[PDB]
């Protein structure tokens, strides 16, 4: 997760995954500008740092 | 909450004069834009006129140009809509429109309106 | 001669996401803000979309708005498709010193 | 032209109608008097319609 409505409280986990509005205007639940996916994948390499 | 009251119609007159008044409350009358919007019964919406906050600039559509007029005052918080030389097309319901910052943001305000028929 | 072309009877579907397209011909609608309104037949109208992407306070999170500059069209989509009252919707833009309204899009069977 | 160290007055900007385009990218023009910025710049050029 990269986006969260506010700060999370200690010893709390959240499961819900939906497009996160990050602008003054909502995108109303479809992919576009000023909203993105809070959930994004990890990338690893065998020869990385 | 903003209350808009319109009572200017209720009679039939061909080519005469009719005065319509919209009453507004709950907001300052001298810092936003007012407008007027009408629609035919059973047909689509259309625009009539838009008014600045001081009445210095007023505009209408080309179909009603030459005729039509508007006046305003901030002391009593009222709008006055005067008509002249009406036609049979003018059967419409008139709502006094109110703006927020300008005419690009949107209308977002529509009173209940008054039925206006001519015959 | 700015005008906005939109259909009259769409969205007759139960409970999914369908789109309504509003397009112009005289000029580009992406230059100025374009809004979406809803009218209760026999009652006062209201506004669902303002500032071309935003909803007013109290409006549910389902109605969507987007702008496509390639086809010169504005898209309005509704997600929930709940038991809302039947209504018609219009399109508005701004050319020069004037306001232009849409034709109207009836939606009665949900 | 750089404009700074003054009170921003956009009230006359949206209260006029002589302009043809008032699209504000990035930020929403509905809230402008409540926003505080550091630097304000203004360019000017003439182009055909």
């Amino acid at each position: 997760r990269l986006f969260r409505k506010s700060n999370l409280k200690p010893f709390e986990r959240d499961i819900s995954t939906e497009i996160y509005q990050a602008g003054s205007t909502p995108c109303n639940g479809v992919e576009g500008f000023n909203c993105y996916f809070p959930l994004q994948s990890y990338g690893f390499q065998p020869t990385n740092g | 909450e903003v209350q808009l009251v319109e009572s200017g119609g209720g009679l039939v007159q061909p080519g005469g004069s009719l005065r319509l008044s919209c009453a507004a409350s709950g907001f300052t009358f001298s810092s936003y834009w007012m407008s007027w919007v009408r629609q035919a019964p059973g047909k689509g919406l259309e625009w009539v006129a838009n008014i600045k906050q001081d009445g210095s600039e007023k505009y209408y559509v080309d179909s009603v140009k030459g005729r039509f007029t508007i006046s305003r005052d901030n002391a009593k918080n009222s709008l006055y809509l005067q008509m002249n030389s009406l036609r049979a097309e003018d059967t419409a319901v008139y709502y006094c429109a109110r703006g927020q910052l300008g005419p690009w943001v949107g209308v977002d305000y529509w009173g209940q309106g008054t039925l206006v028929t001519v015959s | 001669n700015f005008m906005l072309t939109q259909p009259h009877s769409v969205s007759e579907s139960p409970g999914k996401t369908v789109t309504i397209s509003c397009t112009g011909s005289s000029g580009s609608i992406a230059s100025n803000y374009v809004q979406w309104y809803q009218q209760r037949p026999g009652s006062a109208p209201t506004t669902v979309i303002y500032e071309d992407n935003q909803r007013p306070s109290g409006v549910p999170d389902r109605f969507s708005g987007s702008i496509d500059s390639s086809s010169n069209s504005a898209s309005l989509t509704i997600s929930g498709l709940k038991t809302e009252d039947e209504a018609d919707y219009y399109c508005q833009s701004y050319d020069s010193s004037n306001w232009v309204f849409g034709g109207g899009t009836q939606l009665t069977v949900l | 032209k750089r404009i700074s160290n003054c009170v921003a007055d956009y009230s006359v900007l949206y209260n006029s109608a002589s302009f043809s385009t008032f699209k504000c990218y990035g930020v929403s023009p509905t809230k402008l008097n409540d926003l505080c910025f550091t630097n304000v710049y203004a360019d000017s050029f003439v182009i055909r319609g």
